[PDB]
């Protein structure tokens, strides 16, 4: 058996309204369940669709039915960070093991309400001669590559200060190379025009 | 529980000398476990097959035993039944006349 | 005319000697075509007609796995039911489970069953609606809210709906020669005094598939329904059936009764007269 | 409702030893099943059993062996004829084989051929730029995991004295430092912000902890530096005027 | 061919 499921990933920007497909067989049909499977956690059953025609819905979210050309679609309205996850296909026939799709991940982009994009050296707390170098405050539409170089480059995080209704994104390099300093270290990535480099 | 209702007969016409099977078809029984002897002049027949357990609409189960033997005028052919709802096994005899 | 496939299941405790014992069957209407006997050796699904050993051995492993499966299941039932009746570990207990379809002439589905009984008396059944249950008594009621709570029927209705009716389909088209068949009865009478004023007529209906068959006796053309003595329809082993009904009559009237027969594989009813 | 639950979450061996992983269930479930998953990967079924004294074999059974004597239980063994034992592993469980199934939080092994591989993290925290202060009036501090193995570490922030959540955000996965090589060390960042005046502080105390999981007291070491047992390091840091 | 799931009483 074989179960199909496109895109493999996409991204959207917080607020867009999303869909992905699921492509079962088309014979001997019996159920179809979609799960969502957050990073650091495991797959959750969303729903179960039997009844050709039928159209489930729970919060934003929903699923319909096509058992006669084997398609299922899920929906998402006014999507959410939270709704980061692999979304995650599976269907029965007369047996008692499930044929799982490989999954579509989803990426839900936030919004930046006030970019200030800026690179920052931090000193180590402790020993001395130690740095690394924060790319942070810069609206989601910048893509942060890895380095040409034996430095090390995290991929872009958000963090949430929730009583202050405030999110940024935020990536780290750092090295012990002679050469390395925050005006070179994300050389390799399209930087937003106006970011900020603090002087000495 | 119910008792088993007991049929002895001939898969073919019978006639003196020409190859047969020989049949007990117990019917209408419950529980199962049931003991089935086909008897030639009153011995046990030793090569005797039966059917698998199987049921019918009100539960009750059916089975049937044969064997393969030749009729003579002057053998006696009878089914032996014993069943948890009989006090006593019940012998049923071969009557090609009926 | 119309077909049917049936699966019949069998487990029975037996205190003091082990595991209960499991035995299946299959059937298309009236020709048995597999088994499988917990207690036997080979621990497969096994042919018992010819035209099934057509099949691969995809599909004996497949029916092995599948069977045995069940066995597990009608095994922890007999534990299960055991508790709901309290009732103790010395007695003998058997629990029977049947399902299957049935289709018309088209070969299209007509109807689909699953049912259960504990000692030999109805414990829960799927309804004609292959929606709701039937539940026998109050333990049954345990059964039946469970399997609502889990939408068993749901699954079940895609089976006794679908797949059933494709097995059966296939097996008929498969066994054609065997299946598809109708053997007319050879019918004759004899005859038996009873007492010096009174005589047995009793009529014979021979050799005839399906199993499906009726007799009557009629005085002066009139149904003698309540004076007749019928017995169970019985296999001669070869792949047909017998059966035979009897009336007592008063000696020297042999004339006016006649024996009616009525089967699928005659054009139209018989007739019979003691000669 | 009751649950399904596996243990250990981390587990570490040497090549060739076997091992077996937990899976427990009280929901009232008859089918259990077990997963594995590679990074970038789908699930993929090992074996499953739909009722106890039954067990069938999914797509990738070679090398894994089930037993179910228990209606709650289906332990997975690996054995050593396994290829690639390092996977994420999943337990699940259905009422009946049919319809939604209910997973486990999984399992993640890693198996190695040498035990001289193994390095717990040296962790570092580094403050607060004083231009971030100046232009943003927040404060950004960075927390440095680097040159562990296996990649089996929990990292966490610390607030005088109390774990935080607002305002950190850590790498979903570690990276490893030699990409080509493996076996490979690996490195984990993670940020925690908060107010400048909250950081200009000096009674307020920082703290990045790793939770490394590594040897235990079976395992034998002849080596010159010290057992890499499982063990937390930390790091910390105070706040500045 | 025979039901490919099962469930308990």
């Amino acid at each position: 058996l074989n179960v199909e499921q496109s895109p493999q990933s996409l991204h959207v920007q917080e607020g867009d309204s999303t869909n992905f497909t699921c492509s079962f067989p088309s014979s001997n049909f019996y159920a179809l369940h979609w799960y969502r499977w957050e990073t650091a956690k495991s797959p959750e059953a969303l729903f179960v669709m039997t009844l050709n025609g039928d159209e489930k819905k729970k919060g934003r979210i929903s699923a319909t039915l096509n058992t006669k050309e084997g398609y299922s679609y899920l929906y998402i309205k006014g999507s959410q960070p939270e709704d980061s996850a692999t979304y995650l296909c599976a269907f029965d026939t007369n047996a008692g093991k499930s044929t799982f799709g490989d999954g579509t991940t989803l990426t839900v982009k936030p919004n930046i309400q006030n970019p200030d994009p800026a690179v920052y050296q931090l000193r180590d707390s402790a020993s001395s001669a130690k740095s690394v170098c924060l790319f942070t405050d810069f609206d989601s539409q910048t893509n942060v590559s890895q380095s040409k170089d034996d430095v090390y480059i995290t991929d872009k995080c958000v963090l949430d200060m929730r009583s202050m209704d405030f999110k940024s994104n935020s990536a780290v390099a750092w090295s012990n190379k002679s050469d390395f300093a925050c005006a070179n270290a994300f050389n390799n990535s399209i930087i937003p025009e106006d970011t900020f480099f603090p002087s000495p | 529980q119910r008792t088993p209702k007991i049929q002895v007969y001939s898969r073919h016409p019978a006639e003196n000398g020409k190859s047969n099977f020989l049949n007990c078809y117990v019917s209408g029984f419950h529980p199962s476990d049931i003991e089935v002897d086909l008897l030639k002049n009153g011995e046990r027949i030793e090569k005797v097959e039966h059917s698998d357990l199987s049921f019918s609409k009100d539960w009750s189960f059916y089975l049937l035993y044969y064997t393969e033997f030749t009729p003579t005028e002057k053998d006696e052919y009878a089914c032996r039944v014993n069943h948890v709802t009989l006090s006593q096994p019940k012998i049923v005899k071969w009557d090609r006349d009926m | 005319g119309s077909h049917s496939m049936r699966y019949f299941f069998t487990s029975v405790s037996r205190p003091g000697r082990g595991e209960p014992r499991f035995i299946a069957v299959g059937y298309v209407d009236d020709t048995q075509f597999v088994r499988f006997d917990s207690d036997a050796a080979s621990q497969r699904m096994e042919p018992r007609a010819p035209w099934i050993e057509q099949e691969g051995p995809e599909y004996w492993d497949g029916e092995t796995r599948k069977v045995k499966a069940h066995s597990q299941t009608h095994r922890v039932d007999l534990g299960t039911l055991r508790g709901y009746y309290n009732q103790s570990e010395a007695g003998s207990h058997t629990v029977q489970r049947m399902y299957g379809c049935d289709v018309g002439s088209d070969w299209r589905f007509l109807r689909g069953y699953h049912q259960y009984a504990y000692d030999g008396k109805d414990y829960i059944a799927l309804k004609e609606d292959l929606r709701s249950w039937t539940a026998a008594d109050m333990a049954a009621q345990t059964t039946k809210h469970k399997w609502e709570a889990a939408h068993v029927a749901e699954q079940l209705r895609a089976y006794l709906e679908g797949t059933c009716v494709e097995w059966l389909r296939r097996y008929l088209e498969n066994g054609k020669e065997t299946l598809q068949r109708t053997d007319a009865p050879k019918t004759h009478m004899t005859h038996h005094a009873v007492s010096d004023h009174e005589a047995t007529l009793r009529c014979w209906a021979l050799s005839f598939y399906p199993a499906e068959i009726t007799l009557t006796w009629q005085r002066d053309g009139e149904d003698q329904t309540q004076d007749t003595e019928l017995v169970e329809t019985r296999p001669a082993g070869d792949g047909t059936f017998q059966k035979w009904a009897a009336v007592v009559v008063p000696s020297g009237q042999e004339q006016r009764y006649t024996c009616h027969v009525q089967h699928e594989g005659l054009p139209k009813p018989l007739t019979l007269r003691w000669e | 409702i009751g649950g399904i639950t596996q243990s250990p979450k981390y587990l570490f061996r040497k090549e060739g030893q076997n091992v077996t992983l937990s899976c427990e269930q009280n929901l009232n479930h008859d089918a259990m099943y077990w997963y594995r998953q590679d990074p970038g990967q789908g699930l993929r079924l090992i074996y499953y059993s739909q009722i106890v004294n039954d067990f069938q074999k999914g797509d990738i059974a070679a090398g894994y062996s089930v037993s179910r004597e228990k209606k709650e239980s289906f332990p997975l063994t690996v054995t050593s004829a396994q290829k690639n034992p390092t996977a994420f592993y999943l337990c699940a469980s259905s009422i009946f084989g049919q319809r939604e199934q209910y997973f486990g939080p999984g399992t993640r092994l890693t198996v190695t051929e040498d035990l001289k591989n193994v390095f717990p993290p040296e962790v570092a925290v580094f403050e607060p730029s004083e231009a971030e202060i100046s232009h943003t009036q927040k404060a950004t501090l960075v927390c440095l995991a680097t040159g562990f193995y296996p990649d089996h570490v929990e990292l966490s922030w610390w607030v005088n004295g109390k774990e935080v959540h607002s305002g950190v955000c850590t790498d979903p996965q570690p990276l490893k430092e030699q990409p080509a090589l493996n076996d490979s060390r690996y490195a984990l960042s993670s940020r925690l912000r908060v107010s400048a005046t909250f950081w200009q502080n000096p009674r307020n105390h920082f703290r990045c902890q790793v939770q490394f999981y590594g040897l235990s007291e079976n395992d034998e070491w002849t080596q010159d530096r010290a057992k890499p047992v499982t063990q937390i390091v930390s790091a910390e840091a105070w706040g500045r005027a | 061919g025979i039901l490919g799931f099962v469930f308990t009483l």
